[PDB]
């Protein structure tokens, strides 16, 4: 989302923690998507569903 | 996808979720191998004689102002509707409660033709093979004639099944088949009896067959999901866009627009009915083991009928 | 515009004139009663002899011929359980009965232009219109 | 959000989404089973667990956006050749199969495939009471036959 | 016995009369059991 009303876009919660170098990992029910796909490599997927 | 490719090629993000499944025979239709005997056991069965065995009371009220052997000889013909040869109690004054139980007698029956008549034209056949780690998908030993499994032996599918029962495809090395629609007709003709392929071609093939009999075990369960995908040269650049533009075909649910090509089809267990000629009515030795056991107590009973020798 | 096929014959149940299941409407079930008249016989000759399967018979078709009750208990309590088994069979001949005749037929035809029988084509499927027409 | 906002056809659904969504998972499963809320939208591997132990809820069939949890990791972590791999023989060797059976289709009460043929017969109350009334009212009317008896 | 009843009713003389009754209850139990299955049958499929 675009935040502090201005011409950034930072990302909220848990990917934000990835991003900021909070974490390095992430282990949970992390879906796949174009938007998260843009700079966060991802894995074989688990599981398959919708 | 597996893991003996990905170590010379570069995969793409999955594409279509697949896996190893396995194609079941066609059978005929099957009803409970039971009569509908489930819980009228718990409650009814049971209050049936203790409150049977109650009018023995009023049995000998009613000669007082018979009742050792006649009473629920009598009882008993009526509430199972019978005609048995049975001499009514004396009086008129007796005359009523068997009215009584008649009236009981009317309402059970055509209850319980009811509840079976409403059970078997509501229950589902099962699946009589479910799983790989079965006992007839193991070592087929005590079986006339056994499973004949079917497998094409080439492929991805034998390389994940020598690596985990190998003995399987030990026994399955007799039975090779030599294309898709070949395994169709020798799963017809009484060739084949289950046979082993991939989950996306076999869940096509199942909804475009002219008649719609048993298609696939349980309803989707695969065991080893993997995907589809795209082979592209070892890290070439080429790898992150298209890695991008198939998830954006995911964000368009374009998809669905291409699903009036991909598999949908007719009967894909659309119904989930079934009709059977009951020639599979022979499962109804229960009730005959229902019969004999009484046939073995007749006999132990008579031997209780030695017991005024002592007496 | 819409489309036009052609009705199937489905059968009614006619030809099971009393034989749903004559191969396995058994005559297993009149051993059955021949042995149990053998079986009342035996329990009534060693704690009314020859007129046993006029019991038996008589148990089962709801036909009241005439006849006695046997005389020892042992008996008795397998005719209870004789005419329970009667009742059972007499139930469940009803209920496949009507088994037959409340379900349908498969072959479910084709809906539309939306169906994959003439989406997709094939060879097993034709599809015609006249020509020079409005279709 | 992401996939409603994306589409532009959903949109209008889209406005009827912003007034009511929830902070968290059980959250909204909760507000389901107070009746405040008819209808939820989630994945396929929360909601088919939870309708077979909370066993007052259902799901209603089809799939919209099929895709698959990943393992979410930096870029250009040098372990994105190692942990791509393993994965990839879990799924071979039969472990992931023995994880689900561990933990998720582990329990059950019934599939709710509306098989009305089934009993529940429990109660006999109403129809057993006829002769449990009969077996009381049968012995006054014998004193009263008996009585007519003695007179006439 | 063809309408279900047991009406107080002499049987026939002799074991010879005794078989033709009891083709009479063969046809008996397949009458009924036909006449319950088709009504069965009709009024749950019958449209308002």
């Amino acid at each position: 989302e675009r935040v502090q009303n201005s011409n950034k876009k930072e990302w909220n919660g848990m990917m934000g923690e990835l991003l900021s170098g909070q974490a390095d990992m992430i282990v949970a029910p992390l879906t796949i998507n174009n938007e998260r796909a843009q700079y966060i490599e991802f894995s074989k997927p688990f599981k398959y569903q919708g | 996808i597996n893991e003996e490719r990905s170590e010379v090629v570069d995969f793409s993000v999955p594409f279509i979720e697949t896996g190893i499944s396995v194609m079941v025979s066609r059978s005929n239709g099957t009803v409970s191998p039971s009569a509908f005997l489930e819980p009228f056991s718990a409650c009814v069965w049971v209050m049936m004689f203790v409150m049977l065995l109650i009018v023995s009371a009023v049995a000998v009220f009613v000669f007082e102002y018979v009742t050792i052997g006649k009473a629920i000889w009598l009882l008993w013909g009526l509430v199972f509707n019978n005609s048995v040869p049975v001499q009514n109690p004396k009086g008129t004054t007796s005359k009523i409660m068997v009215s009584v139980w008649a009236f009981f007698a009317v309402i059970f029956l055509a209850s319980y033709t009811a509840n079976l008549a409403a059970f078997m034209i509501q229950e589902e056949y099962v699946d009589q093979v479910s799983g790989l780690s079965d006992k007839k998908f193991q070592r087929p030993n005590d079986f006339s004639p056994p499973f004949r499994f079917g497998t094409v032996p080439n492929g991805s599918t034998e390389r994940n099944i020598r690596n985990n029962y190998a003995e399987m495809h030990a026994y399955m090395g007799k039975f090779n088949q030599r294309g898709v629609d070949d395994a169709l007709l020798s799963l017809k003709t009484g060739k084949l009896d289950a046979f082993i392929y991939d989950a996306a071609v076999l869940n096509y093939m199942a909804g475009r067959d002219e008649g719609c009999k048993l298609v696939t075990i349980g309803s989707g369960k695969v065991f080893a999901s993997t995907g589809y995908g795209i082979a592209i040269q070892k890290d070439s650049g080429w790898k992150r866009q298209v890695d991008l533009a198939i998830l954006q075909l995911f964000g368009d649910g374009e998809m669905e627009e291409l699903e009036a090509l991909w598999l949908t089809g007719i009967c894909h267990n659309e119904k989930n009915e079934v009709m059977s000629s009951q020639l599979d009515i022979d499962n109804m030795a229960g009730v005959f083991y229902m019969l004999g056991a009484a046939m073995a107590l007749s006999l132990i009973t008579f031997i209780s009928e030695h017991l005024f020798y002592w007496q | 515009l819409t489309i036009l096929v052609k009705k199937e014959i489905p059968r009614s149940t006619l030809d099971s004139f009393m034989q749903p299941f004559q191969s396995t409407l058994w005559l297993l079930v009149g051993l059955s009663v021949h042995v149990v008249a053998v079986m009342l016989y035996l329990l009534d000759r060693f704690s009314t002899l020859s007129s046993a399967m006029w019991f038996s018979w008589g148990v089962l078709l709801n036909s009241g011929i005439g006849e006695g009750a046997p005389r020892s208990f042992s008996a008795r309590i397998l005719g209870m359980v004789w005419a329970g088994f009667a009742m059972i069979i007499v139930a469940s001949y009803t209920a496949n009965l009507a088994a037959f005749l409340v379900l349908d037929r498969p072959e479910e035809r084709i809906t539309g232009i939306n169906d994959p029988r003439l989406r997709n084509p094939s060879d097993k499927f034709i599809y015609a219109t006249v020509k020079q027409s409005s279709v | 959000d992401i996939y409603f906002r994306r589409q532009v056809e959903l949109s209008t659904m889209y406005r009827h989404m912003e007034k009511h969504n929830y902070e968290s998972a059980a959250e909204a499963i909760q507000a389901v089973r107070d009746n405040k809320l008819h209808a939820f939208i989630w994945d396929s591997a929360v909601l088919e667990f939870e309708a077979s132990q909370k066993c007052d809820l259902v799901t209603t069939g089809e799939l919209f956006f099929r895709s698959g949890f990943g393992i979410g990791m930096r870029k250009d972590s040098p372990w994105k050749q190692q942990v791509s791999l393993s994965i990839l023989k879990s799924h071979e060797n039969g472990f992931m199969e023995d994880l689900d059976k561990t933990w998720v289709r582990y329990q059950e009460c019934d599939s709710r495939s509306n098989a009305p043929a089934t009993l529940t017969c429990e109660n006999m109350a109403g129809v057993f009471m006829l002769v449990a009334g009969g077996i009381v009212a049968g012995i006054f009317l014998i004193f009263i036959e008996i009585a007519y008896k003695s007179r006439a």
